[PDB]
DNA sequence: GTACTGTCCTCTGG
DNA sequence: AGGACAGCGTGTCAGCAATA
RNA sequence: UGCUGA
């Protein structure tokens, strides 16, 4: 029954992820304890979430537990297929030891149409976002890095560099181009305000 | 490989960064001439909306970046291979201590 | 018109240098010398008395400029 | 001095 | 693709003799 | 290259 606190664990996790995202996410799954969630919900079918967006009702996200411990380009499609279907655009695998490499290439080469993920189950058992050192991070939007580049006369370029696969971009879901403040807790200023273009 | 790198320079040269990871993926996701008007016209679409760049290209991150690319073209690349197009064209240069280059038969 | 208003003290190592390189080529003192010999202790004359027609050229970092007269800076 | 880049070098994958 | 490896690197500060 | 000074 340490299989149910590992599944427990990352629920939260990803219910922690799904609302710093911006998805309509209830208090208590949010503050939901063990002995409540075995009370709920034993399988690794039936811990697929389906979330919405705040905004754009229509924007949906879908988590997936896949079963097989090394997901494969035919797991992979048969739940494109549930995604194509249901008329979604976003998913999310939480995997239990990797991906087979040629798989990581296939959910990249899926365009907008279909835009997967995957995080591995060891990486999702903490919410690093809430170690003391990681600062916060807001995507910024459209219309305000375009006033940043004003006021500072920037370029994209010329500004620092966050990586594609930083762990608290793949957390944040933030594709490339997109330009990240962050707020540091400084010790010498309080709350410094940096910016950071993912790339 | 070489269309996709030859497009990416192209884009380099004006300052546009994003373009090197979107011809990368144009690319994946799609003859030689296909190959060729799938990238040319986003780059040209590319260099044209984003020229008046070419003094605002002499920055850090569009340097390494074009440093990175012909890096990894000159050390991945351009290893002895059979030949594409008539298998047996592997007229194997090999260089000893400079002031030497030895083709065999 | 956005930067800072006050005279930073690297413009005033420079304005009083080029002050006194032009003063020591023979050009006029508008701030009447009570005899002394150094170009650089009247062009802080002058600086006092708000007397300098330079125009400091603030550069940013991307081209764009802004030109400050050193009248219209407070010096401290 | 040690640790880095580099340099292939060619071994199991379509 | 697991390596084996050959390959570049720097190194505070001024004087004198003397000799290539 | 052998010395020397901070």
């Amino acid at each position: 029954e340490e299989e149910t606190y590992r599944l427990w664990k990352i629920r939260k996790t990803i219910m922690q992820l799904c609302h710093d995202r911006g998805y309509l996410v209830t208090q208590d799954e949010l503050d939901q304890t063990l002995e409540e969630f075995k009370a709920q919900s034993p399988r690794r079918t039936d811990l697929t979430v389906l979330v919405a967006h705040n905004d754009d009702p229509t924007d949906q996200m879908f988590v997936f537990f896949p079963e097989e411990p090394k997901v494969g380009i035919k797991t992979i499609k048969v739940y494109c297929q549930r995604m194509q279907e249901e008329n979604i655009t976003r998913a999310l695998i939480v995997v239990q030891q990797g991906m087979t490499p040629s798989a990581k290439q296939s959910l990249v080469d899926m365009a907008p149409k279909y835009i997967l993920e995957q995080f591995l189950q060891q990486e999702l058992l903490i919410n690093i976002t809430e170690h003391e050192l990681v600062p916060e991070h807001v995507v910024m939007t459209k219309e305000e890095v375009t006033e940043l580049l004003a006021r500072y006369k920037l370029r994209e370029n010329q500004l620092p560099r966050i990586q594609a696969g930083d762990p608290v971009a793949r957390y944040f879901g933030i594709k490339r181009g997109q330009v990240v403040k962050i707020i540091r807790p400084s010790e010498t200023a309080g709350r410094y305000i940096t910016y950071r273009l993912v790339q | 490989v070489i269309h996709l790198l030859l497009c990416q320079l192209r884009v380099l040269e004006v300052g546009a960064l994003q373009a090197v990871y979107e011809l990368e993926r144009i690319l994946n996701r799609f003859s030689a001439s296909e190959i060729r008007e799938e990238l040319e016209q986003y780059t040209t679409e590319i260099v044209q909306n984003n020229l008046l760049g070419s003094q605002g290209a002499h920055v850090k991150n569009v340097c390494e970046s074009k440093s990175k690319l012909i890096a990894l073209f000159w050390k991945a690349h351009m290893n002895a291979k059979r030949c594409p197009h008539c298998k047996t064209g592997r007229s194997v240069v090999r260089k000893e201590h400079n002031s030497k280059l030895t083709i065999t038969f | 018109r956005i930067t800072t208003p006050y005279m930073t003290k690297y413009e005033r190592a420079r304005v009083l240098g080029t002050r006194a390189l032009q003063i020591a080529m023979c050009a006029p003192v508008m701030v009447e010398l009570e005899g002394e010999t150094d170009p650089l202790l009247i062009a802080m004359k002058e600086l006092k008395a708000r007397k300098i027609p330079i125009i400091i050229r603030r550069y940013l970092p991307d081209g764009s400029y802004e030109d400050w007269g050193v009248d219209e800076l407070i010096i401290t």
